[PDB]
This record gives structure tokens, sequence and C-alpha cells, in this order.
């Protein structure tokens, strides 16, 4: 239940591309 | 007179052809060893496995990310140290042995092929036990510096440089020569000469001139780490967004390709001057 963190982690996981 | 000048000219010229040949050899050896260093770092600091778990719907997702926080920064920090040590240790070894090889051109040969082999094989340590000890120490230091830092914490390029300085200061006052050679312990007739060579190498790694040149390389390696990352700050980024930027630096810090960091060390005239002085000390009767 931390939306901001969950957004942050989802998009940073794409940055390993 | 002119006779003395011709004499000194020929000696220097001779020393210089062999030194230069020996730098070419050393340049080759450095670049052939890089992929092995790179492979060892990736295996011991395997980010790509943690990433794989995250891309697979895991529990303890935050434990994995905190792990990535440490592994990524540790791997890029170690990439800089070990690359600089690789280049400067090989410059030392190849010009120490080159020095002896140069003198044997004068009854008793000091450095025959089997002594050369057993001595050069000591490079093993930097890529072996030394590297692992180095990883353990840098990992602890990253854990102290980034342990309590949140993944949402937004860091500017200046903040990130400051974290890197903090990691460096914990590491370099924990010298660095312990990671490049195995300890001296408290025989065979050419094992005697090999021990004399490893001792001279240890002493060299503890010399102020060697420490100066390693510091120059380290300084330039970390500035480069920072210059490489500057392109992603176009402002501050969440630490979670910095992790994958940092994580990827190993591929460039340990590239064989021209214009990359290792080649800039190999064509850095300051390291050549140091190497030339080593060769001269060890090639003079």
């Amino acid at each position: 239940a931390d939306r901001e963190l969950e957004e942050l982690l989802e998009s940073a996981l794409d940055d390993f591309d | 007179g002119q006779e003395r000048e011709a004499a000194e000219y020929i000696a220097q010229a001779r020393r210089q052809y062999h030194f230069e040949s020996n730098q070419r050899t050393c340049n080759m050896t450095v670049l052939s060893m890089l992929p092995t260093l790179r492979e060892a770092l990736m295996q011991q600091l395997n980010s790509e496995s943690l990433t794989a778990l995250l891309k697979n719907r895991p529990s303890n997702k935050l434990e994995i990310w905190e792990d990535l926080k440490i592994i990524s920064f540790t791997r890029s920090t170690v990439a800089v140290y070990s690359t600089c040590m690789l280049v400067v240790l090989l410059r030392v070894q190849l010009n120490i042995i080159g020095g002896y090889i140069y003198l044997d051109n004068a009854t008793t040969i000091l450095a025959p092929p089997d002594v050369q082999q057993q001595y050069l094989s000591s490079i093993q340590h930097l890529l072996g036990d030394g590297l692992t000890e180095l990883i353990t120490v840098i990992k602890q230091a990253v854990q102290k510096v980034l342990g309590s830092v949140s993944l949402k914490h937004s860091l500017s390029l200046l903040d990130l440089e400051q974290k890197l300085k903090e990691i460096r200061n914990l590491v370099e006052q924990h010298l660095l020569s312990h990671y490049m050679m195995p300890d001296e312990e408290t025989l065979s007739p050419r094992d005697i000469t090999t021990i004399k060579l490893l001792n001279e190498t240890r002493d060299m790694l503890e010399s102020p001139d060697f420490s100066t040149v390693l510091n120059t390389c380290l300084n330039r390696g970390f500035s480069r780490l920072l210059d490489n990352m500057a392109e992603f700050f176009r402002v501050s980024l969440p630490l979670a967004k910095i992790i994958p930027i940092v994580n990827g630096q190993i591929h460039s810090v340990c590239s064989e390709t021209p214009s990359h960091f290792v080649q800039d060390l190999l064509t850095m005239e300051q390291v050549k001057d140091f190497a030339a002085n080593v060769y001269e000390a060890f090639s003079t009767p």
C-alpha cells in the first residue's frame, strides 16, 4: 500500500533495458 | 664529450626499445584479461539474477531491491578499483621481469623462462582471492553509505558524487596492495629467485611512486564513472532510478573497446613514466 513506490519500482525495472 | 653523450644515447635508446616492446606486451595482456575480470565481477555481484526474480512476481520484493541497491553500487565501485589495479600491477610485473630479462643479456641467468612463468602467474591473486576480499570490503562500505537510504530518496549528480566519495574513504582507509599480492609468509633454486621477485613487487606496491600513480588512475576512473552517469541527469533522480544506471557502468568501465576507460589508462603518459622508471631500476646492474 505505497502507490508512489510501486510506480517508482515498476518504471525503474524497465530502466535495466 | 661527444663520446660520453653517444654512449648514454645508445644505452637509453636500447632501454627504450625494450621498454616499448614490453608495454605492447603488457597492453595485450591487460586487454585479454579484462573479460575474465568482468566475468568474475558479474558472477560474484550478480545483479542480473535479482532482476530476473523481480521480473517474476516475487514476495520480499523490497529485500531484492535493497540487495540490488548494494550489488549495483558495489559492482561499479569494484569495477573501477580492480581495473586500475589490473593495469598498474601488470605495468609493475612486466617491467620488473622485463628489467631482469634485459640484464640477463650480459654466467648465471637470473630470470629464465620457468621463473618468468611462475612470477607472472602471481597475477592470479588480483583476479582471485584479492578480488573477493576487495568485494567484501567495498560491499560493507556501500552498506554503510547506502544502507539507511530510501529507494524514493531523490539524489542529484552532486549527491551521487558525494556518496561515491564516502564509499571511497571507507575503502581506502580500512593499503590497497593487500588486494594485488598474497601476503608474504614467515627452497628450490629457482623458487628462491621467484620469492625475491615477489618481495620486490610487494615493496614496489608499497612505494609512494606506485601509490601516486594508482591514486591518479583511481581519481580518473571515478570522475569517468560520474561523467558517464551525468547524461541520465537531464535535476535529481530517485535512488531506485539510479540503481540501473549505476548497475550498467561495469560494461563500459571494463570494456576492451577504444576510447573506453581501460585504454585511457594504457595510453596515459603518467603511467608510462612510472613504468619506465620501474624498468630502468630493474634493468641497471
